[PDB]
């Protein structure tokens, strides 16, 4: 059957644009202000929101996101606060997926977390330190609770692993990272029709537009955190510029 | 092969302990190290190269010394010390490092990185890279640079760049996080010389295979000096390299008790400890499914110990498996128990152990009381205490 | 042996090297020690105890290691390092100490004293006294307490008392003066564990006999690895114990060049050196007739070296004899040369040597350039550099 | 036939008393002052003067002598200054022997030093770090230049070595130290009629008289040096008191 995120990408493709995919960590700079920021993203034209779960040992986040997740953990952020963020985003007419390191999901219970996320209106899970090789429980929870499953590929991924990682993904494949980003997207396009989101330290309209030529979704995270730290108005302005960037004409 | 994990690195079944809880961005280089190790572990020319450096450069075998003057504190049991403290660089770490540095050269890698807590793994790596002409970068928590400064100075004399890590607890776990970051950004040219029996496959198995020599030698030596297999073999347990090293040769000796001793810091009831098996629970951490100190949400609880080497909230997956199976017991030893033992060994036998190693000595003394007169206990004396002399001198009011 | 002195301690008959240049007040105890050594050196129980401790406690044999990365810096000669740095306590000193401390106990002495410069002899003496349960007191020059502080802390952790000596140069010569004053007063209960191949008979011969093991192992090991005897065997020379220990087994091999390297400090023409053979003359000092740095009335001239272990204006009498006979050549090595060699050994082979041993390595590099490609040169690596890491890092600007 | 100091001990033995033997080191507090002090000892009643040769590593000297000899050496004292002091002593009517460590004698040359000591009017050599076992060159030089040879015995000396040391000595034997001084003099008397000098850190009239009851000479050094440090008139007064002490016993 159709993936949960299928209609958003179908719709974006029909209007000659990429989907704008926006990341914010739950609890930064505190729980209420982060919910207000995530709502703002919905109101300012984010097609998909990645609700980040702060983690004590976030090996793959750059310093902007890492400082923000640290502040969130100092403020007492909980995993259930990410489920609340998903609820508020759904209520505001948005579409939320969660991005998390795997151990918090194991600690919660994989089946339980998929169930509760689905209940809150969550559409999927982005798993930056879960590879399909270790995802058996997650694949079963994902099919049971109709949640998409977004694995990452990298420019270094072998032919064999890229194909297995694409085949295991539903919703979109995250092409994490220069011609590396278009070359990696083109390798996913050679084996499958799944939408490909591209993260590339995007911080301007110009860069989102560049990526929207070849990718189905433009992923922005660091620049949204930086904008939010300055203030909610700055976040709105930036998200606006990025929303204009993803549309091609 | 018998105690090995499956090709995905799992102990105890296809979804048990170990595995590879890593990002896809690290899988190309992890597969490359796995293939390289699978090839070289059965090459006699590789094992010759390793054996030759073990003998002539590192001075193996390490001796087994019967520490007769400890006996009265150990219930009149007989404590035998496996003297890894006499290895080049002053710990068991050099065994693993020699294997991996040989492997990195076989792979055509020009740059080596490593994490370190006590600085013994960092010194060993720096040492091997100097010997083999490899560039070396060592990551160390800023709290550890301050309390193991002798080892920082050594690494630098050996030509290594030492990077002080200021994130999180500024101890071993945070050095590891930084090392993995370096590796994903520098995979083309860089080998990660992982320092303990933990991490994603292949590291738990490879580290252990390079530390097996300790228990192989000890099993022969204790039969020679005591006339029988021991009643117990014991070790301290950080991530688990020295313990798995000495334990492995005895796993199929069903009369031989195996006991691992973990750092309990101020005590397990204080929240300032690293007693991963005593107070932790299963989870995914630093590339393996194993035990770790974690809160209700799955956030890592920061470890504390007087020992920089045992100050780690996780443990290797093979130990998790051996725990679950009932083959090894894991027990807490506090800072104070460790320091009493440290002092006792200095005064009684004239051996200054590493503070890590003194946790094992403390545990053996207790085990001795439990087992009684004449019991034969082999203790891995993982390292010497030169790095800890200032800390120990302060503890004992000697300046 | 053919190389032994007469019963008075004289080498080479009428040139008269060695002997006993001490007060009558010391003779009862000197005669007592001499006679106990003659009795115990042929006692199987003593030899067995010494052997057991060398193997199981100290970790003998030390390996011999072909440092192939040094070759291009040594005229393409082949430098083999005799790794006394891997012994328990980290130098050769432990060889002589195990023998003498066992002997102290056989004599029924209840207190042991010693002098130390680098603190290696101190730490070794303290180590053996912990092992055997003897009161230990170590005399150490006040300037050496400051520049070898790691070793002062080790000594005190081992249960030894350390007395800082503030007279004269506050270096090794002055520590020796104080320890002789102690022995005079405390002769009936105190054994003096003399740390180098000097002093009155029986110390030069006895210390050499306990250090002979180095050269016996080295002679076997080089034949096994290289297929023949070396072209040269070299070592650094303070009072002369590590050098005489490695040289002795080669004395009757006429194709084996023997070279001792002595500390030249700022340079031999500067008056801040310890180049006893290069710039001294025959005289009586510290119980022997040997060479020393002395002025025109025979007042002792104060030595200087960056190395605390070679900072001694005297040298043992058996070396004086070997020099006179033309069997051994003695050559000066400056602070700078030694330090360049220190850093080289660090970067090329991953071995942090003692600053003492670095003088020998420096000389070996020069001798390699003389002897040329393929020449085989055994170097005594007498100790490791833990104690010198502060000094060396300061020398190389690594702070 | 007879030793050089033999007629001094005879004259004491006929005046029913012991010889006062006084030590000063050459060059303390400088060379001219040390000679003025040694001459003053002759005038103040010392039967024998021990002229000390300052040595850089004086194993046997206590703190007072050690520090005076160190100061003498910082002031540039040479070995020839000792021979100059001997000559001044002999011209004043005194009877001088030299106390020296052995290396200064080796460096000078043993024969040449004996020759020059005798030419200065010296009567003997006290050799605190030369045992008879090493004394071949000195015995030969002693017989030829007609110098007494004063060796030391100790409480710890074995009977064999005591006999050998006494036999090797001409002039007197220095018994260096409980009831341990009289016991050592007793053991020398049992095998030889040679005079025995006793040094015992004597400070006073009473102590000197105690020693004169069993010994042929009373040796004072430390206390003379301590007196000179205060001043030359204090040396005279003290030496006067000690002269009275040796006539008591
Ligand atoms: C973590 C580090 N050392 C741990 C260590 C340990 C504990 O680590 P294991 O990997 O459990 O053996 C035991 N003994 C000594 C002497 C050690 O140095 C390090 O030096 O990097
Ligand atoms: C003087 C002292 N050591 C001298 C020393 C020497 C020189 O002493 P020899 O007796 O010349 O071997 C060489 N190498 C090392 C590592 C040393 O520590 C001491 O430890 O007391
Ligand atoms: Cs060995
Ligand atoms: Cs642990
Ligand atoms: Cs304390
Ligand atoms: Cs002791
Ligand atoms: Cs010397």
């Amino acid at each position: 059957e159709a993936s949960r995120l299928g209609p958003v990408f179908d719709s974006c493709r029909a209007n000659n644009r990429a989907a704008l995919i926006g990341y914010l960590p739950t609890g930064y700079p505190d729980v209420p202000a982060s919910v207000a920021a995530m709502t703002a993203l919905v109101e300012s034209g984010c097609d998909i929101i990645e609700v980040g779960v702060p983690y004590s040992d976030p090996g793959m986040d750059g310093p902007t996101i890492a400082r923000a997740t640290e502040a969130a953990l100092r403020g007492g952020v909980r995993v259930r606060d990410t489920l609340a963020a998903v609820e508020a985003i759904s209520i505001a007419g948005g579409r939320a997926v969660v991005m998390t390191y795997w151990n918090p999901v194991l600690r919660y219970g994989v089946d339980a977390f998929a169930r509760d996320l689905a209940a809150a209106g969550g559409l999927g899970l982005i798993t930056p330190d879960l590879i399909p090789d270790e995802a058996q429980q997650w694949l079963a929870a994902s099919e049971e609770h109709r949640l998409d499953r977004i694995f990452l590929v990298a420019p270094s991924s072998t032919p064999e692993r890229l194909a297995a990682t694409v085949e295991a993904s539903r919703g979109f494949v995250y092409a994490a990272s220069s011609q590396a980003a278009p070359e990696l997207v083109g390798r996913v396009k050679a084996v499958s029709d799944i939408p490909v989101g591209v993260g590339l330290g995007v911080r301007s309209r110009a860069q989102a537009a560049q990526i929207a030529q070849y990718a189905d979704g433009v992923i922005v995270g660091s620049a949204l955190v930086t904008a939010l730290t300055e203030g909610l108005p700055r976040l709105r302005a930036l998200t606006g510029e990025l929303a204009a960037g993803v549309r091609l004409g | 092969t018998s105690h090995d994990p499956d090709s995905g690195g799992h102990f105890g079944g296809p979804s048990g302990w170990g595995g590879r809880y890593v990002p896809e961005a690290l899988m190309a280089v992890i597969e490359e190290v796995t293939a390289a190790y699978q090839k070289e572990r059965v090459s006699q020319d590789f094992l010759d190269d390793l054996d030759r450096l073990q003998a002539n450069y590192a001075g193996r075998p390490s001796p087994l010394y019967e520490a007769t003057r400890l006996s009265q504190h150990a219930g009149s049991a007989r404590i035998f010390l496996k003297r890894e403290d006499l290895n080049h660089t002053g710990s068991h770490k050099i065994n693993n490092v020699l294997g991996q540095a040989l492997l990195a050269r076989r792979m055509g890698k020009t740059r080596v990185i490593a994490e370190t807590g006590a600085g013994q793994h960092g010194v060993a790596t720096a040492t091997a890279c100097a010997l083999l002409g490899l560039d070396c970068v060592i990551y160390m928590g800023g709290i550890d640079t301050a309390r193991q400064a002798l080892n920082v100075a050594r690494m630098r004399l050996l030509g290594a760049e030492v990077v002080a890590v200021q994130t999180g607890s500024k101890t071993l776990k945070d050095a590891i996080n930084e090392a993995f970051r370096d590796w994903v950004a520098n995979a083309d040219n860089t080998y990660y010389c992982f320092g303990t029996a933990a991490g994603p496959h292949p590291f738990p198995t490879m580290v252990r295979d390079f530390q097996r020599i300790i228990g192989m030698e000890a099993r022969v030596q204790i039969q020679g000096q005591a006339g029988r297999l021991p009643d117990a073999v014991v070790a301290c347990v950080g991530g688990g390299s020295n313990a798995i090293g000495i334990f492995h040769a005895f796993l199929d000796d069903p009369g031989v008790r195996l006991v691992g001793f973990e750092a309990a810091g101020d005590g397990v009831e204080t929240g300032r400890h690293a007693a991963t098996f005593t107070a932790g629970s299963p989870g995914a951490f630093h590339g393996s499914f194993s035990y770790l100190l974690q809160d209700e949400d799955g956030q890592t609880i920061e470890s504390h110990s007087i020992s920089a080497g045992l100050d780690y909230p996780g443990v290797g997956p093979e130990h998790a498996w051996l725990k679950e199976a009932g083959r090894v017991d894991y027990r807490p030893i506090t800072d104070s128990e460790a320091m009493d033992a440290f002092g006792l060994l200095c005064r009684m036998e004239g051996i200054i152990p590493a503070i890590e190693s003194a946790h094992a000595v403390a545990g053996a003394l207790k085990l001795g009381v439990e087992l009684g007169r004449g019991a034969v206990i082999v203790v891995n004396l993982s390292g010497r205490g030169d790095k800890d002399v200032e800390t120990a001198a302060k503890w004992f009011g000697l300046l």
